[PDB]
């Protein structure tokens, strides 16, 4: 598979005025890993973070044309680009290639600053959007994220609860995938603060 | 699908199955494959749905165009010569059995069949869609030219039915559509009502004699209809 | 043609000290429709003491079990009435889908039950009979889901906390209710309801759960 | 994968070996063949495929190197900069008629203050390429059959803090170990390192 | 997976990961790849992970029955040549099964590699699975015939450990074993993670 | 030659079985007058969608066993379940020699109260449930007949079983291609299986929707 | 997915599950597949969720930029046969399967649009991989003039066939009732899956998860 | 190849063309499909000609040998049900469309289409070959049972005339054979006595439209036969 | 085609070189595997495949040789008997259920007079073998991708009459020449010769 050839899986989870986001750290071509400190996140804004999944080449190019695309918005529009759009935006850029697709799933966290309603996006390689309450995540552990994120998400969770499911559910999923690990950056979004912190899982 | 043309005196009758099957499921059961063309020119389509709705609608905006500026009736050579270039241009990449009829006051009533190679053949009678294969010894048989109007209306609908009785992929009602110097008559035979079906053939009421109880005699009985017989 | 079908669902099971329990969803899926919600062809006792679970195509599923069945029947009249151990029954499992390995049993097995010294075991195996013994296990279209979750809770090797007391029959019985209730969400080809087995010294202890109809 | 690239980053250099090999089937062309290219003074790219796409990769990405120093008035590029580029000119390829350029690259540099003003990474800067324009920083990486001997070997035995000399012993034997192991005949390595100075042709290691 | 087995001076090393990888979705990170055949010899196994387990048991039937008819264990040329007749015979029925037989007979210390295509090679180093690229480039370079047997699992366990850190197939518990001419001990066994933070404190 | 859709349901103190009497050879509808519900021994009738040939063959080696046990030695004739156990086996045995039954069997039979319905796949899938089908059965009339017994969870009453059975049938002539509007109905009961004379199902076509006029492309 | 429309007596109702799945895995159990096409017309889809988006996204811009040229309500032929023209071109490599549901002048309006960019104008209509279950629930219960009630009724009802039979429909049944004069979209008109057996709430207090690095960033 | 045997009161008449054609030439112009399996019990054969031959001549010998020696008149059942056994058994190496019909004094007139897959279903009436598909719509439309014996014969010849004159892979002569009570009459039509063909029916000799002069003119008046008009 | 041998004949001797490389794929198990079988005393077999078949084969050989002289009571068969026993035997496999013996022969012998009344052939015997069972006689032959290499060199510089001594100068120009221009690393190569006094194993050239 060439989604599956880079490794990598990122998964984002819904709570009370906050989500956070994850990634594993690594990096491959199919079992030989090149790294093991790439994490997958990438910061648009302070209420926006999206994480790529699928070919690297691509994630890093996509990844590029969207730097390109938010910049460009925010001195336009003269504001921050919003969940809803950023993620309305990143259709928008996956289907302009529906035959010739990029090879990735990005998985986008997104909090209104005011509101404080959390917006979580997973979206297949052509576009198609899937904007769940709970948790979205995507790669190579994803079949296994679903289970633990499934199993150990509630609803109203408070950022410090909700920390500790996403990354007891991004290690386990990760420790049952070739393709995925060494450990996990995730990232806690609230209205008042971004804390970021790198989980130490295996070496394996 | 099973789609005939054919012309009494004065004009043309259309006839049509109606059933669209995705293979062995029929999608659409009341289909309208009788798709106007201009006030007097239908098609019948066969084949690719998609392909032959694309066309008709195509051709039909063509020959309105045509007939706004030359200011005159369109005559079927011409709705079927234009449905001719699509139906060849496109021959790889559509699945297209067209039949071409109607009525023009120059020719009178006019049957084309447009078949997927981009041929344009004009008859007296044109047949068209996997059920046309079971008419052909059928009109060989029983079709006689020079039919009233009713009577070709009659005819095309008894055809429809034998072919949709025989073919799975034809079925359901019976349209037909006269054509000619008066206004268009459509009429939709439902199956209930429908001239031919094999259900209702007596010749078909005894069954084969399949099953058969474990006798002591090689006589043939009948069917083993009860357990305690 | 194929002579291979997936007929779906999930098979669990959970070893304590003094127990296994073992738990299979009902639902038997054919091809793009669905056969029953009440198909109990997953779960096989083999001896009162071990129980074969077993996925992917049902018929091979109900021939192996059939095979099983009569190899047990075999040593119970060649050993003198005696039933063999769960350690047997599974190393016979291994031997039975290997000698299969040119027209394999389309069929994702687990052995589980009691071994020598009372404590339960789960004996997981793939297509031709590859396996450990391991104290918890999992097979069919809804593992993936509820393999990681199992690992999570039981092992809980990426948590500081003190790991919980053991783990009773009750609390075991619950993780995997939990656990089922979970795969029956997401997982499309696992659902209807879950029999759960008991396995005990005392005897077997049986009771179905209803999951998500749909 | 035939011709085996090893690259490592220390405190004060990075050191590039590559493998002499060119080849036609079975057959030696040649055992020396230098696939490292010096892109400017402070960067150098150990690229690993058939010569046809590694030359036509490395003169394009050097010449437009090149080009932008002429019109930027003599301003020497960062190391981030020259591998996006490289990158961005390789991911452009895998979407393009042409297809993909069948090249591995590790591009090393060493980034100097290039004014009073220059608040950018000083030192030694090395990453990885694929082919398919993956783009990632690294320690240590190896493009080929041998890459994976060597990167082991260097999660051994690398330490960031090499002297110079510890960096030749090092390369010796990841060369060796490329020798030892791979069955393609990599029986000479061009190895060069990137300093404050700039790059360096070392001769002993080979 | 990842095995690698070594001839030095004080016998053989024979060490393992423990993880069974379908290439995406780790099956097992607690599989058993050095088996015990006889009390002097040992198979490992890799690549098909039923294959390997399913002849190098029959191979541990042939050792014992040779042990009974023959009242005299079997020399571990013969035990390896056994296991790789039966990897000849079914070479085109599509075995998956690389394997070291590492023993001690009247002979003094044997290493055998025995492929899923009848290969019987008889050298003092081996590694074997989509991890020996990786374990072969920290033996080989750390490999001496002198070492100590302290020593010697060392590099062995370093080995295996730097397979299961890059290799996505391999990892799980480093099992290392010494075949010596008593018969073999299990030296060690330890998590590869446990390991990461023994060879690199940082 | 293809047999169609089978769907049969059981009702309190038995089981209705319906199909079509009609053989197709591919598209074309070679007879419509087959009688394709077969009884087997004294409970039990049989119903396959899929190769005619290889269910008159099945159908055949199943019913001569069941005679032959009865007669050679003085036993009673097989219930249900165990000709079903024979039928699944024997189809199993196919699949495992790759020559398989290339067809879908309902099986249903009634020996004293005890009501058996059952299926089993080309494949030698088996299955018991309230409500069988094969063919298109599966995918039309199942999810009509589940609700009837979702609805009427004590049991459907035989005229209720009827009732349903027919709205499916109708629906199975609507939206089955290689379909005919006759049917047979087996029932099984306490006193043996009977097969009902042919009969057709009244059917609505005069939709204001489906009109020249609305369903009209241009 | 399954997705139904019914043409009844003052309009029509258009129905849908609402389970969205990523191969064999359940990616959203409450996605929204009945889509706002115009103030009097939307539309059901099934096929590529990125197609049917995509394709339903861009006709309804059309027919708004083009409500705005006529200064007159979108007629549902226009929206039928920008789909067919669009989903046509693309010879059916825009796989949307959708179900055109609306009420103009001429009256109401059901029709599908398959993925080759044929359309069937009928009574009532189904589309997605519980076509067929739902199907059979219409045939056996559609009749001619069915009260609002009578049809949201039998639409929850052709779902539900879906919903239960194919793995792939899923979760509740959404409905939608364009009438001539206003649109009710109601979201979980039927919830038959509510929860059996309550969420066991595993509890990780806290510093659980081993953490090597954290950066804070207050805003 | 078009094969068919109808039942009347007293026995069966099998009917079949003559073309035996790899393809699209005419290997065979005379081929006699209606082969003797027993005094009063035929086949007709359809597909492959060597491998319905083969079975033919199996089948005809096991009935000779079971005839000799259960000293009695052989059932068409009998023959039916070996000639399925065989085309059945080998259903997966031979192309075998058989129809076995034929008198016996215990059952009368019978006939058993065995067709491709080993199926084997009793008739009134069994139709077989490339050529069988023309005819179930023609049979539907004009075949009444209880037919007489000559009645019978001249349908069978013009049901197999209307098959051949629109099948290719059909035409030739139609043999015929009566097998009743009565010694077998066998009746072979040439086909310049076919009792239809298109070349004879007027329906058809009015020729299509296609060529047209170059006219000042959209009025179709007939083909372009002379270059000087 | 990765390991190459060779072998030339002389007046009174015929040498055999075979390259040590067993390998994995990619990998060098070990670059010292001894592909020179000696079948008999005045006998041997560079045969040239994968590890399976090379050894299955040659011990089949040796072990129906040995079993043909416990039942003629000690008579050591000659070189053309032993040629014609292997290549019937490759040439029967080609037609068997289990396929060809994927392996390349140089079958090399001394033919010594076995007693007064032998009046066949005395010394050096070489015999080219195909896989597929094609025995011919040659001066010198080799199979391996370094054979069209040291065939055309041998061309040159083979004599019928060089001394043992001009003989290892040979074989060493020879298996450099593979070294030189193969990309297969045949880093080591065995080599023996067969004279009247028996097989010697030649440690000099390598
Ligand atoms: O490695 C082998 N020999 C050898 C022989 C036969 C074999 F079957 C396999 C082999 C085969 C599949 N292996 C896996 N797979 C890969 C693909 O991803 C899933 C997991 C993991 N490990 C594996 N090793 C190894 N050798 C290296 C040099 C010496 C011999």
């Amino acid at each position: 598979s060439i989604m599956a050839y880079s490794g990598g899986s990122v998964m984002a989870m819904a709570g009370k005025e906050c989500f956070v986001i994850i990634s594993d750290n690594r990096l491959g071509e199919q079992l030989k890993t090149i790294s093991t400190e790439v994490p997958k996140l990438h910061v648009v804004n302070d209420s926006i973070v999206y994480g790529l999944t699928g070919l690297r080449t691509d994630q890093q190019t996509f990844a590029n044309k969207v730097q390109f695309r938010t910049e460009m918005y925010k001195l336009r529009e003269e504001r921050d680009i919003t969940g809803k759009a950023f993620a309305a935006m990143i259709t928008s850029m996956l289907y302009e290639a529906r035959f010739g697709p990029w090879f990735v799933e990005p998985v986008i966290g997104s909090i209104d600053k005011s509101t404080g309603e959390v917006y979580l996006c997973a979206t297949d390689l052509i576009g198609a959007p899937c904007e769940p309450e709970d948790y979205v995540c995507a790669g190579t552990a994803a079949e296994s994220l679903h289970g633990m994120c499934e199993a150990l998400w509630r609803p109203g969770m408070s950022p410090e609860e909700l920390f500790e499911i996403a990354a007891q559910a991004m290690l386990s999923a990760c420790d049952r995938d070739s393709l995925s690990g060494y450990g996990a950056v995730a990232m806690i979004v609230t209205k008042d603060k971004v804390t970021t912190r790198l989980i130490k899982g295996r070496k394996d | 699908t099973t789609i005939l043309a054919v012309s009494y005196n004065g004009g043309v009758v259309l006839a049509a199955d109606s059933r669209t099957s995705s293979g062995t499921y029929v999608v659409n059961r009341a289909s309208n494959k009788l798709t106007k063309l201009t006030k007097k020119i239908y098609c019948c389509r066969s084949g690719s749905a998609a392909d032959t709705q694309a066309l008709a609608e195509r051709v039909s905006n063509y020959l309105g165009s045509y007939q706004t500026d030359i200011g005159a009736g369109v005559n079927v050579a011409t709705a079927a010569n234009l449905f001719q270039k699509m139906c060849y241009m496109n021959r790889w990449n559509i699945s297209a059995g067209i039949i071409v009829a109607g009525y023009d006051p120059i020719n009178g009533g006019s049957v084309y069949s447009i078949p997927s190679g981009g041929s344009c053949v004009k008859l007296d009678y044109a047949l068209g869609g996997s059920g046309s294969i079971f008419l052909y010894s059928f009109f060989d048989a029983n079709y006689k030219p020079g039919m009233s109007k009713s009577e070709c209306v009659a005819f095309c609908q008894r055809a429809v039915a034998h072919a949709y009785s025989r073919d799975g992929s034809s079925g359901g009602l019976i349209r037909t559509i006269t054509l000619d110097a008066d206004e268009p008559e459509d009429q939709t035979i439902p199956w209930n009502r429908s001239p031919y079906c094999m259900e209702k053939d007596p010749k078909y009421v005894t069954q084969a004699t399949q099953n058969q109880p474990f006798s002591s005699s090689a006589k043939i009985t009948g069917n083993r209809m009860s357990s305690t017989g | 043609w194929s002579p291979y079908q997936d007929n779906g669902g999930t098979t669990a099971a959970i070893a304590g000290k003094d127990f296994v329990i073992l738990a299979g969803d009902t639902r038997l899926n054919g091809d793009f429709c669905l056969h029953s919600r009440h198909d109990q062809s997953k779960i096989f006792q083999l001896t009162p003491y071990t129980y074969m679970a077993s996925n992917g195509m049902q018929a091979d599923r109900l021939q192996l079990q059939q095979m099983l069945k009569y190899r047990v029947k075999w040593y119970k009249y060649n050993n003198g009435g005696k039933v063999p151990s769960t350690k047997a029954i599974a190393q016979l499992m291994s031997t039975m889908l290997y000698h299969r390995r040119f027209f394999p049993y389309y069929t994702f097995n687990m052995v589980v039950g009691l071994d020598e010294e009372g404590h339960g075991v789960c004996y997981s195996y793939d297509a031709v009979g590859s396996t450990e013994p391991f104290l918890y296990g999992t097979r069919g279209s809804a593992a993936s889901f509820v393999e990681p979750l199992l690992d999570c809770l039981i092992n809980r090797q990426h948590m500081t906390s003190q790991a919980p007391p053991e783990m009773t029959k009750e609390e075991t019985l619950a993780m995997l209710k939990n656990a089922f209730t979970g795969a029956a969400e997401r997982d499309i080809y696992t659902g209807d309801s879950v029999s759960f087995f008991i396995i005990t010294k005392d005897g077997v202890q049986q009771e179905s759960f209803e999951l998500r109809k749909d | 994968m035939a011709e085996t690239a090893i690259a490592f980053r220390c405190k004060d250099y990075v050191m590039v070996a590559a493998a002499g090999l060119n080849a036609f089937y079975y057959i030696k062309i040649t055992d020396a063949e230098d696939k490292i290219t010096q892109l400017d003074t402070h960067q150098l790219v150990a690229c690993t495929g058939e010569n046809g796409p590694r030359v036509n990769f490395t003169e394009y990405i050097k010449c437009n190197l090149a080009l932008n120093r002429m019109r930027q008035h003599g301003r020497h590029s960062s190391c981030e900069s020259t591998a996006n580029f490289m990158r961005n000119c390789l991911a452009s390829a895998i979407r393009s008629r042409e297809g993909a350029y069948q090249v591995n690259c590790l591009f090393a540099g060493y980034d100097t203050p290039v004014s009073e003003d220059d608040d950018g990474v000083v030192g030694p800067q090395l990453f990885y390429m694929d082919y398919l324009g993956t783009l990632q920083a690294v320690p240590y990486g190896c493009h080929g059959y041998g890459a994976c001997f060597v990167t082991a070997l260097l999660d051994r035995l690398w330490r960031p803090d090499l002297s110079q000399q510890e960096g030749l012993e090092l390369m010796q034997k990841c060369c060796d170990e490329v020798k030892r192991r791979v069955i393609i005949s990599n029986s000479y390595f061009f190895v060069k390192a990137v300093t404050k100075n700039g790059v360096e042709v070392i001769t002993a290691v080979h | 997976t990842t095995t690698l087995a070594f001839r030095f001076n004080g016998g053989i090393i024979v060490a393992v990961d423990s993880r069974a990888s379908t290439g995406q979705y780790i099956a097992s990170q607690t599989v058993m790849k050095v088996l015990e055949i006889n009390d002097y010899l040992l198979g490992t196994l890799a690549g098909g992970a039923a294959d390997c387990q399913y002849w190098e048991r029959v191979l541990g039937m042939e050792c014992r029955l040779w042990e009974l008819r023959n009242g005299s264990r079997i020399t571990v040329a013969a035990a390896s040549k056994i296991l790789a007749n039966i990897t000849y015979a079914y070479r085109n029925h599509g075995l998956s099964m690389g394997t070291m037989v590492a023993g001690w007979d009247q002979f003094g210390p044997s290493l055998y590699y025995v492929d899923d295509k009848g290969s019987r090679v008889k050298q003092d180093l081996f590694s074997v699975g989509s991890g020996s690229i990786y374990a072969y480039g920290v033996l080989d370079t750390g490999y001496r015939k002198d070492l100590s047997v302290e020593d010697a699992c060392d590099l062995a366990r370093r080995s295996i450990f730097h397979a299961t850190y890059r290799d996505g197939a391999s990892g799980g518990i480093v099992t290392v074993y010494h075949v010596h001419e008593k018969g073999w001990t299990k030296i060690s066994r330890d998590d590869q993670t446990k390991l990461y933070h023994r060879y690199f404190p940082s | 030659a293809s047999g169609g859709s089978v769907i049969a349901i059981k009702y309190k103190g038995g089981v209705l079985m319906a199909a079509d009497t009609l053989l197709s050879y591919g598209s074309l509808a070679k007879w419509p007058n087959i009688p394709r519900i077969r009884l087997l021994g004294s409970h039990s009738a049989v119903c396959a969608t899929g190769s005619y040939a290889d269910f008159q063959m099945m159908a055949k080696q199943v019913e001569d066993n069941i005679e032959r046990q009865k007669m050679y030695h003085n036993v009673d004739e097989l219930s249900p379940s165990e000709v079903f156990s024979y039928l699944h086996r024997s189809i199993y045995q196919k699949r495992c020699d790759f020559d398989p039954c290339l067809c879908q069997m309902v099986f249903i039979g009634v020996r004293d109260g005890e009501t058996f319905l059952a299926g089993v796949d080309d494949v030698g899938t088996r299955w018991e449930d309230d409500c069988i089908a094969t063919g298109y059965g599966a995918y039309i009339a199942l999810p009509l007949l589940r609700q009837a017994l979702e609805k009427n969870p004590d049991g459907l009453s035989r005229g209720e079983a009827m009732r349903i059975l027919t709205d499916c049938l109708r629906v199975l002539f609507y939206r089955e291609c290689r379909a005919i509007n006759k049917f047979q109905v087996a029932d099984a009961a306490s006193d043996g299986v009977r097969i009902s004379e042919p009969f057709d199902v009244e059917t609505h076509w005069e939709y204001e929707g489906y009109c020249f006029e609305k369903t009209a492309i241009i | 997915t399954t997705i139904v429309g019914v043409v009844y007596r003052d309009g029509v109702v258009l129905g849908a599950d609402t389970r969205a799945t990523e191969g064999s895995i359940v990616a959203d159990k409450r996605c929204r597949k009945i889509h706002y096409m115009a103030p009097n017309i939307m539309c059901c889809g099934a096929g590529t969720s990125a197609d049917t988006e995509a394709v339903t996204n861009m006709v309804s811009s059309h027919l708004a930029l083009h409500r705005l040229e006529t200064g007159k309500q979108s007629r549902v032929l226009e929206a039928l046969t920008l789909l067919k023209r669009h989903l046509y071109r693309y010879q059916g490599h825009v796989s949307a399967a959708l179900v055109l549901g609306g009420v103009d002048v001429e009256g109401p309006f059901l029709a599908t649009i398959a993925p080759h960019g044929s359309t069937d104008r009928l009574p009532f209509v189904t589309m997605g991989s519980g076509s067929i279950a739902a199907m059979a629930q219409l045939e056996a219960a559609y009749k001619d003039n069915m009260t609002c009630e009578e049809a949201k009724e039998l639409v929850a009802s052709a779902i539900r066939k879906g919903i239960f039979n194919d793995p792939y429909s899923g979760t509740q049944v959404d409905v939608c009732v364009i009438t001539k004069d206003k649109t009710e979209l109601t979201i979980g008109y039927d919830k038959p899956n509510e929860r059996m057996y309550p969420r066991q709430e595993v509890l990780l207090p806290p510093g659980t998860t081993p953490v090597l690095k954290e950066e804070i960033r207050q805003l």
